[PDB]
């Protein structure tokens, strides 16, 4: 079920990143402040890696064509993208960072 | 949305949205072909609004899928491989997808893609009626079609026949040119007005007041929007045209009156009745197709109670009406849409043209349409709606 | 009038004017047409400095209206229906002007119109002289044609006669290829240099100082402003072309001395003498069309004390002048101009130019223009004049 | 730079400089004819990223001189006028230029000014190779050719053969479109596909990592920079072509096994081999004429020993190569890229465009060519350099 | 003569008052401050009614095509037009404006 | 003629040029930037302009042809379209006279 990503300071500030899955698409994990997000790693308009990109408070920049998502609620932010990306509800506890299974 | 300069956007506050509408107006049903030219299994193409659309027929059913592949943007026309009965495949790298929802269901050359079920082509809604076939060139469920035609033009018992051809102006040009009042002129030497006896004026003498020159229908049972030209309400037809007090042109005094009652709707469809004769109507729609181009979608109906005097309307149609009105009437209005292209090319003239009294009737539609058009058509719609957050 | 970049008009500051008339100078006399093609009744259409007009003869006597009807903006020429002896109407909605005045005196479709006489027309003077029809392309009472003639045009005993063409070249390089000292190497060839026994340099190794290279005219009474090439009077002219110091090219060493009187007039006409030959005058205007095309209006003068010696000259210039001379000789000019285009089409040849001593001619005549033209027509002008607050 | 709208270059960070660069890259060799098709004092012009050349060949070299007079700008090619073996004279007014080093010589029109020897018409340089003629346009002493062509199409037993055209598209949708592994699917029904045996998958279902996809060359040794298309190294070949499950097309089961070694080189050069034969090399440049069209410089290469093996390889060239591979095979990549050119040419494309896995091909050599090149050729090279006293 | 139009009181400065009159051309009166004017209604350029339009100071800007004219001249102050608007002569006798019956 | 006299150092404002003419030569212009001068071919190398009727910015002179611009100490051109670099002639002021001299400096 939840999978345990990383310790909560293994991330500075405004970084992300790339959690690999085995047999599963992989996801990436935001540190906004102090604050942890998830999402589908894969940019839902092509096949770059959002992990890659740029973030800018809530928002998650493509590093492909500059398309973007609200890494909370996974929807579009700005164009070429269209289709909302998978959002992974995360938790932290005792400074370790956990993030939902299945997208939700 | 902002396909004019703004400054002159800013002048026309009488009709800004309309000024802006150089690509037609979304969110509205057009026709585009008729029943007959497309048959089953045989893809068509087509430009509606700017954007190269692809139409096909399944089972009996249309389907309509944008011409544009979502990979690399070619139009899947250029070689159309439709190898399974629901699908079309791009002849670039095989992106396939559904007719029916525009899903991507498939790539030949790489089944494992993680786009797979992913994707959408833009699909628009079709439709066919009274032989002729609608696309809702919009968003979103689409409106009943009724909204979008002539009153009438529906009727059960209304037997339409037509002719369609691509016209080199912008599609306001041609609206405005038939809902014209004082137009009526450059057909006083018009084959059918002799040859049928039509009563026609040079054109009229305004009376009454302003309001009393046109009858604007904000809403009808379906949702219609159109404009009723009224100048003969109380207007004086013209039969003599003097110049310095002497006659140097006479009007027609036949004895058929038509065109008793004349209404322009939109999204830009045009009504005469009755036409060309006492016992017709005329519906006709100035299709947008791109910012210099219109479809001149023209129809006759005729009610038919059975087969009978369909027949017989289908007979008269192909022999005299098509020839004699749609052709010998209507043709001089091709050319005069052609000859304003130059002046509104520019967008300047818009703000230069000096209108006369008749020219109520067409700042009414401009108004009319800049208040309920279902929405602007923006060149950013054809390549691909842009936003920054 | 900013028709070019401001960047590069704060660039050429000895005749930024010049550079931004691409559309050429506004209030000036320019031939568009000979007076024998041009028949009483039968308007003719024309574009002048990039506006539509309309040319009709009455009476013997020219009118011109602009070529664009006030309503609508279409060409009145679309389709021509002069009613009455004195007026014009528009196919469209029958809007009459008067040929004299431009006065909206009628509307056919709607007699009762408020604007009718409330309206005009614009109307341009036209004047007859030698056989050429000349028409003011300005605003206002207009000044005598003389003033935009060069010097013995309008003798009465010079005899003109010539030929006209539209050319695909802005007219300003038409202008400057003519007065150009050094472009007689284009000519070397031409069969009116051996044909006619001319002596024909190859070009010049100027001499003296700056200012004497021209004679800049500001003070002629007629009020004409031009300039004079004068690199021949302290220039050695040059006969044998050499590359290494080996002799490769020969000028021609003929009997016949001509072109050693040349002469540049605003707006735009370049005078000969004496040319073809030693007892004749070359007067030929470059007009601006739009800014991609002018007219080449060629004229050859020779005194004719009557009609036996017109008769005579006429035969001549019909087989020998024209063929030899204004075919012959400036066939090669026509594409020498269009060969500079590119390099200027996008205004950047008036910066990136790498000039040499001779240029020191067209120098003088840019300045000259820059000062003494009368406006600067602009895309304004035709499409509508603009103006707020 | 400042060849595309800003707002667009800020979106494609990953490639702005290859996005900007719509005449192509400046400072690099570019093949524009054979050296069959110049003749000893027969001038030739053309249009190389966007600027007007002429080329000549005096005593047997090649000289290449920009086509336009420094006087009044206009093409000397319009009336071309050789007085002497070493100089051409503008038919204007006769400013007379070297081939040799493009100095103003001499003027006919005034012997005396102050402009002869102190201007210089621009002159770039020729190299003949292969029996192919190279032009470098750029600036300064250019590198060894070696850089800008693909490993092997110099090595001494290689023969080349070739044919050239104009292609209506711009020169990147022709290299994107080269590298494309998946694009093969356009080349199913060719007829080299059954005429010559061989076997061609549909595509390719990708295996592996990203990085395992490609192989990114920038450690050659004579400086060339390039990519190689990895994708069968780990991925599994299409052959069954499927929809809904279904078999709907399969690929071509021949026994020549071909193009299984495939790269593309700056500054836009590929190279397939084994194509279109076991025992040879196809390179083809597509070169960049201006901003809507290309050179499809194609050249088929086949190890010779002698005249009479080379001599047999010009005669299957003429016979069969050239007919049933370069337009048989390659008829259809010139179509596949004008399709492409809508959807590009407002610069939109580079944003909208839908990529999938086998796009990261493409995407390499994207990256590739925006660090690596160069420099970005634009349209004041063409009119004319500005600089404005800061 | 004079036609009663309304009372000063009921005119807020920079307002337009649209005039009707009976078998006759409509009339347009403007309150500039603590003047008003008068002149035809119906722009010179069109079939425009200007008391639709837009009072900035002493020039009115028909609502068509952005043309203008001075409320107090009639003189054309904007593009497109340029035919002078009649105009009309106005009095205020005891807080009452008063309309001459033709133009001055 | 090695050195030919121009003016005066006092008849020249800072930030002036001033036009040498020379007999069977071309003519030279002498600018005052500061207290210092300097010395240049005076025709522009971009065409037949006169620099000395150009504008002087600093140690930039713009010509009034075509806004080309020249470093008026080293002669290199600071603006397109110039690309020639002009003849530089030393200058040299003895007993409050300006000397500039009658062949250009080499490399
Ligand atoms: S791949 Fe992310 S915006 Fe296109
Ligand atoms: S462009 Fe259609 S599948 Fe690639
Ligand atoms: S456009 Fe001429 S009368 Fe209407
Ligand atoms: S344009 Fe070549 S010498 Fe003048
Ligand atoms: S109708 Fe008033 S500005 Fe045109
Ligand atoms: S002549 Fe000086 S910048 Fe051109
Ligand atoms: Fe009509
Ligand atoms: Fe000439
Ligand atoms: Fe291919």
């Amino acid at each position: 079920i939840w999978l345990k990503v990383c310790a909560a300071s293994d991330m500075q500030p405004g970084t992300i990143r790339r959690v690999n899955r085995v047999g599963a698409a992989p996801l990436a994990v935001y540190r906004v402040g102090d604050q942890f997000y998830a999402t589908e790693d894969t940019c839902t308009h092509g096949i770059a890696s959002l992990s890659e990109g740029t973030l800018d408070g809530d928002v998650i920049e493509c590093p492909f064509h500059g398309g973007a998502f609200n890494v909370c609620t996974g929807m579009p932010a700005s164009s070429p993208c269209t289709v909302p990306l998978g959002v992974f509800e995360v938790e932290v506890k005792e400074g370790e960072v956990y993030v939902a299974g299945e997208k939700k | 949305m902002a396909n004019v300069d703004e400054a002159i956007l800013k002048r026309v506050k009488g009709w800004a949205p309309y000024v802006d509408a150089k690509l037609g107006f979304r969110n509205h049903w057009y026709p585009v072909m008729f029943s007959k030219e497309i048959n089953e299994g045989e893809p068509k193409t087509l430009k509606l609004l700017g954007e190269n659309l692809l139409v096909n027929r399944i089972d009996g059913k249309l389907y309509c899928l944008k011409d544009r592949c979502l990979h690399r943007g070619v139009q899947l026309s250029v070689k159309v491989e439709c190898k399974t009965k629901s699908t079309i495949t791009c002849w670039y790298h095989a992106w396939t997808y559904r007719w029916e929802d525009g899903v991507l269901c498939d790539i030949l050359t790489n089944p494992t893609s993680a786009q797979i079920g992913r994707q959408k082509l833009k699909t628009y809604p079709v439709q066919e009626a009274k032989g002729c076939v609608f696309i809702y060139l919009g968003d979103g469920d689409p409106p009943p079609l009724a909204r979008d035609t002539p009153p009438n033009f529906l009727d059960d018992d209304m037997e339409i026949l037509g002719k369609n051809q691509i016209i080199k102006s912008n599609w306001r040009l041609a609206v405005e040119n038939g809902f014209d009042p004082s137009h009526i002129y450059i057909h006083k030497d018009s084959i059918l007005v002799k040859d049928n006896d039509l009563a026609l004026p040079l054109g009229f003498a305004p009376g009454g007041d302003r309001k009393q020159q046109t009858r604007v229908v904000d809403d009808d049972v379906v949702g219609r929007k159109g404009v009723y030209d009224l100048i003969g309400e109380h207007g004086v037809p013209v039969f003599e045209g003097t110049i310095g007090g002497e006659v140097v042109r006479e009007g027609a005094y036949g004895e058929k009156i038509v065109a008793n009652d004349i209404s322009i709707w939109l999204p830009g469809v045009l009504k005469v009745n009755p036409f060309p004769n006492p016992d017709m109507m005329q519906f006709e729609w100035y299709v947008p197709i791109d910012e210099n181009t219109h479809y001149y979608f023209q129809t006759l109906g005729k009610p038919c109670a059975n087969d009978e005097e369909r027949k017989k309307y289908e007979q008269e149609f192909e022999s005299k009406w098509k020839p004699m009105a749609l052709e010998g009437f209507n043709n001089d209005d091709i050319w005069a849409r052609e000859a304003m292209v130059d002046f509104y090319a520019d967008d300047k003239g818009w703000v230069n043209e000096i209108l006369f009294e008749s020219d109520e009737a067409i700042v009414a539609w401009r108004k009319l349409a800049s208040e309920h058009n279902q929405g602007i058509q923006t060149q950013a719609h054809v390549s691909g709606l842009e936003h920054h957050h």
